[PDB]
RNA sequence: CGACUCUUAGCGGUGGAUCACUCGGCUCGUGCGUCGAUGAAGAACGCAGCUAGCUGCGAGAAUUAAUGUGAAUUGCAGGUUGAUCAUCGACACUUCGAACGCACUUGCGGCCCCGGGUUCCUCCCGGGGCUACGCCUGUCUGAGCGUCGCU
RNA sequence: CGCUGCGGUGAGCCUUGAAGCCUAGGGCGCGGGCCCGGGUGGAGCCGCCGCAGGUGCAGAUCUUGGUGGUAGUAGCAAAUAUUCAAACGAGAACUUUGAAGGCCGAAGUGGAGAAGGGUUCCAUGUGAACAGCAGUUGAACAUGGGUCAGUCGGUCCUGAGAGAUGGGCGAGCGCCGUUCCGAAGGGACGGGCGAUGGCCUCCGUUGCCCUCAGCCGAUCGAAAGGGAGUCGGGUUCAGA
RNA sequence: AAGGCUAAAUACCGGCACGAGACCGAUAGUCAACAAGUACCGUAAGGGAAAGUUGAAAAGAACUUUGAAGAGAGAGUUCA
RNA sequence: CGCGACCUCAGAUCAGACGUGGCGACCCGCUGAAUUUAAGCAUAUUAGUCAGCGGAGGAAAAGAAACUAACCAGGAUUCCCUCAGUAACGGCGAGUGAACAGGGAAGAGCCCAGCGCCGAAUCCCCGCCCCGCGGCGGGGCGCGGGAAAUGUGGCGUACGG
């Protein structure tokens, strides 16, 4: 009865969508994300899984505010200036 | 691996030996022909031209 | 479930608008290799996680 | 009329708004034409209207900002919008003046023992 | 031989920069030579090809002495459509066969304010090469 | 001292490592003090500390902090080195006077195992094959 | 109407009241399965919605 | 001769080896060596005339301005006083997130200011700005049979 | 002998056809192998002297991919049962309508929900694939549609519990602990003073002083517990 | 000694931007030459593929004919 | 009692600031194994290594001797060659293992406290004036406020002053 018959009683989710990493690993009873440790201020990352690191690092997302820094850097972060008008 | 022994060192006197044997063979027309150089009309094999 | 949260309902909305076939005119583009949508999810086979 | 931003910057403020909602109105009824099965010609116009609304909004925002940073020109404290945003790390560095500060003792060395320009003979 | 260390000679890099060049670079790569009668009139070798330029095809199945204006410059395909250079499709409609600009000689240019200032510059720097060398 | 935080003793290793009780921390209790005062006031910079009293269960230290963004500190050329970003959290990296002593560095034959920057710097340079091009 | 998903019944009521110069009895809203919010706007009896639809173009 | 079975060859299938290609890797080297409370990395959801993914972008949403460039974009439609690309210094940048009014249901507040609502008369509605923790200098208000002084 | 790349060399080969592959063709070598002919193919390749190696397969219950024999075989047998006619249609044991015969038999094969699923709902259209026969049918596919609340739930409350701050511990991320080592109330009434707004009437608003206070553990924790208040009739292809 | 600062020579499998190679050539080389950390699997931590090539140019087979259609027979395109 | 100092200690959505999180190849501080080797194994070895925790920078750390030496003496740190698989450690088994001198790369030195002198001669902030004002700084004027005698600044640090 430990097999097929016992898979019928599975109708209670333990995890749900974490609102910090978006993964479906937010344990409801423990109120902690098993993927990023959401209530903890610091992100959950371990060196014993190099493959899980590169899945979620600084180059995997949009970098919507960092890819602009790389561009502004190659001009010295100039500010308040405009190209000379026509 | 990258730390395979890529480079080799040769004794300095052996390097200088080979350059002497290389130049000395450049003065024999039979050896320069055998290298395939079409030199059948060159006036003199150790060809020397003025510094102009 | 008939009792949903606004997070869940908005999530199911996205996975429903993504389940459509590719439009006919895209493989008339020049550098187009796409033959069909390879991410079509059927509600009975693939169970969307959650 | 192809709305160009060269033509907006000379206008007074509250008439730009009178032109803004005018395009807002025209975009709405263009959206209505999209569901009522409108002509292909009008459907291609909503992109022109959308980018024209962005233009007038851009002029409004720009002219408003430069009026602000002209009002906060000589003031000590200014809103965080108008302070130069450049890589928080270098917002913390010392000024162009502080890093040039030398102690009275260190200044006295430079006056007394300046590095000479010399050359040794063969 | 090239000595500039910052200019690549890699085959894969040159082909990648060629097939992914942006539009304003596509324009330059799609340049065509001028006719002999135009080459000594402007003292200019070649020129990027515009939408309405008289044209002779020199290579290929459509080569000949006919003059034909360009109708469109399909920069995405690295190709131009010349007015009379067309073939019959199956259902009786004609389609413009595409010709590569390098295989095309310009017989008459589409002059305008921006075009003329290009011709003079290509001629101004051309003289520098003959006044500095001689 | 410092007892090994393992549940009920259980150091599942070889007998050389069964120690639980008479283990000593590698850093002084004064260096632990500088760390706790610096971790709480992250905005400040630890400068030094000194002993002010002890008993059977407590040691009391007074840590000297500097606020590196006060103009009295910022505009003074003698002390504006503390403002540089390289001196963020000197106590966490063991650069204060009390912290340096636990690193075992100094000149002479007594301190050979830290020639180089530190104890790890020596270990690297001594356990690195210098595979030259020509060998 | 397909209103924005953020708007209230109060914001929807004063919007149609201002965009089309009409008076509203009540507004019922639901969020469609695709995501956008649909609003049934019941006009006051002194306004005939059939002609109001012709001014805005839907018919 | 049959049928069946076996062998060989031609042809045809099945299958995708081989060969030839290569906008991808791998390795070495060079220069630089720059994230974030002015809201980062990451996540979510949106945005195209016809668009699901990828890519780009943020309600100004496959982008605005500016400058350079100088006639396209293109799958199909539609429409030089600057099309399109590139650059990018102005402007803008939804919701989560160190995440910051309190909670995490998007749920309840509080304060101040405007507009309807009044005709400030309390409401109600909308809008705007605030409302996290630690810590520094300073200010204000305080506490103490702490140490004192004067009445 | 053979494979791959590199330095030399062959005034080498090649769209008048390279590599590769096929071959009842002609041959060479003891052999590893190789050279010709023919066919196919469509763009590169080889000889010689040196150099370099991720260099030669029949096996490893080898790895990946592909294909056989078995084999048109085992099998498509749990829960009594189908029949006639018609319609649509290229096509009907299976769809639809009608009739007949049956079953579930109210602890249902009925009518509604929770959890879970997530568009499967509804309509039109198609018959490639899928629905282990078939299909004119479908929960398949393609287009479109569809979920409306002061009163029904959530929201509020606390439960077992979870969990911040103070504090304590801890190398440290943090942990312990939940009233315990705490200056833990930002409220209220009245009075007094000053001030304003509207017919500064009288009231509201505000500041200051005085007066009072048991609060007592932030916060989270139930779509079955606690919890004010909606019922009748009608209406859709699908919501009441 | 028990207080403090300090460039250069040095390190750099991440990042930005480049160059190169006696390297691999689609079962190789990164897991990933392609809508790849994607599809998919697992409650979760995590695990994790396969998949390059028409032609110079779509010129991608009009039209006739059999069939309900898929599919054929002609014709046509192309050096093929 | 009242009033005022001062010292301790609170509260503020007080005025202005600052810290948190990410990346982590390189770097600094801790923590820290066991496979394995010893043909068994417990010390040793693996190894101050992996994992774990904290903190940075464009480099970090180190660094101007409480040094090396015993010479006729050298003279901050770091890096390379060598010293050297050496001295030494080690069930003296397996194994482990530096330094000085020498040659190079680079080369740069300095500041306090204290001890004393100078009438606090010093610093922060607000208000006004001028100069620039996208690194809010310079000068001036304030019987303007505060810090500071429980010690600010100048001189001066072992090479002596």
């Amino acid at each position: 009865t430990k097999g097929t018959s016992s898979f019928g009683k599975r109708r209670n989710k333990t995890h749900t969508l974490c609102r910090r990493c978006g993964s479906k690993a937010y344990h409801l009873q423990k109120s902690t994300c098993g993927k990023c440790g959401y209530p903890a201020k610091r992100k959950r990352k371990y060196n014993w899984s190099a493959k899980a690191k590169r899945r979620n690092t600084t180059g995997t997302g949009r970098m919507r505010h960092l890819k602009i820094v790389y561009r502004r850097f190659r001009h010295g972060f100039r500010e308040g200036t405009t190209p000379k008008p026509k | 691996k990258t730390w395979r022994r890529w480079h080799r060192r040769v004794n300095t006197t052996q390097k200088r030996y080979a350059i002497c044997s290389a130049l000395a063979a450049s003065a024999l027309p039979a050896l320069v022909m055998s290298k395939g150089h079409r030199i059948e009309e060159v006036p003199e094999l150790p060809l020397v031209v003025e510094d102009k | 479930s008939s009792h949903k949260t606004f997070r869940i309902k908005r999530f199911l909305a996205k996975k429903q608008k993504q389940n459509r076939p590719i439009p006919q005119w895209i493989w008339m583009k020049t550098g187009n290799k796409i033959r069909y949508n390879s991410k079509r999810r059927h509600w009975r086979r693939t169970k969307l996680g959650l | 009329a192809k709305i160009k931003a060269r033509d907006l910057r000379g206008k007074k403020k509250e008439e730009l708004l009178k032109q803004l909602d005018d395009l807002k109105v025209e975009l709405s009824q263009l959206r209505v034409a999209k569901v009522t099965g409108g002509a292909a010609s009008k459907l291609s116009k909503i992109r022109v209207v959308r980018k024209s609304i962005a233009r007038v909004l851009t002029v409004i925002n720009q002219t408003q900002k430069e009026n602000l940073r002209k009002f906060y020109k000589g003031k000590k404290y200014k809103p965080l919008d108008l302070r130069p945003k450049k890589t928080r790390a270098m917002r913390r560095r010392l000024n162009k003046h502080e890093e040039s500060l030398k102690t009275k003792k260190q200044q006295r060395k430079e006056r007394l023992y300046p590095l000479r320009k010399y050359a040794v003979k063969a | 031989m090239k000595f500039n260390p910052f200019v690549t000679s890699d085959r894969s890099k040159n082909r990648k920069r060629h097939f992914n060049a942006p539009s304003h670079i596509r324009r330059k790569i799609m340049s065509s030579p001028l006719s002999k009668e135009l080459r000594q009139k402007y003292n200019v070798r070649s020129m990027p090809i515009r939408k309405d330029d008289e044209v002779q095809v020199v290579r290929g199945h459509y080569k000949g002495q006919q003059i034909g204006k360009v109708v469109q410059v399909y920069r995405k395909k690295y190709v131009i459509y010349i007015e009379r250079v067309q073939r019959e499709k199956a259902n009786g409609t004609t389609v413009h066969v595409g010709i590569h600009p390098s295989k095309v000689v310009i017989t008459r240019l589409k002059l305008d304010k921006d075009r003329k200032k290009i011709l003079e510059r290509k001629a101004k720097s051309r003289q520098v090469g003959k006044e500095k060398g001689k | 001292g410092r007892k090994r935080p393992v549940p009920k003793g259980a150091t599942y290793g070889k007998p050389v490592h069964h120690g639980v009780n008479q283990l000593k921390f590698a850093r002084s209790l004064q260096s632990v003090a500088e760390e706790r005062a610096g971790r709480h006031c992250g905005a400040l910079r630890v400068l030094n500390s000194y002993w002010v009293g002890e008993d059977s269960t407590y040691k009391f230290f007074e840590v000297i902090l500097i606020d590196p963004f006060h103009k009295a500190i910022r505009r003074n050329p003698d002390t504006q080195w503390i403002t540089k970003p390289v001196h963020k959290h000197r106590e966490m990296r063991g650069l204060t006077s009390a912290g340096r002593k636990s690193r075992g560095l100094g000149k002479g034959h007594k301190f050979h195992h830290t020639i180089g920057g530190s104890r790890r710097a020596a270990w690297r340079r001594r356990n690195t094959l210098q595979l030259h091009r020509y060998r | 109407f397909i209103v924005d998903v953020k708007a209230n019944k109060h914001q929807i009521k004063q919007a149609v009241k201002k965009l089309y110069d009409i008076d509203v009895a009540k507004v019922n809203t639901l969020i469609r399965p695709d995501g956008e919010k649909k609003a049934y706007v019941r006009l006051a009896p002194d306004y005939d919605a059939l002609d109001v639809a012709n001014k805005i173009g839907i018919i």
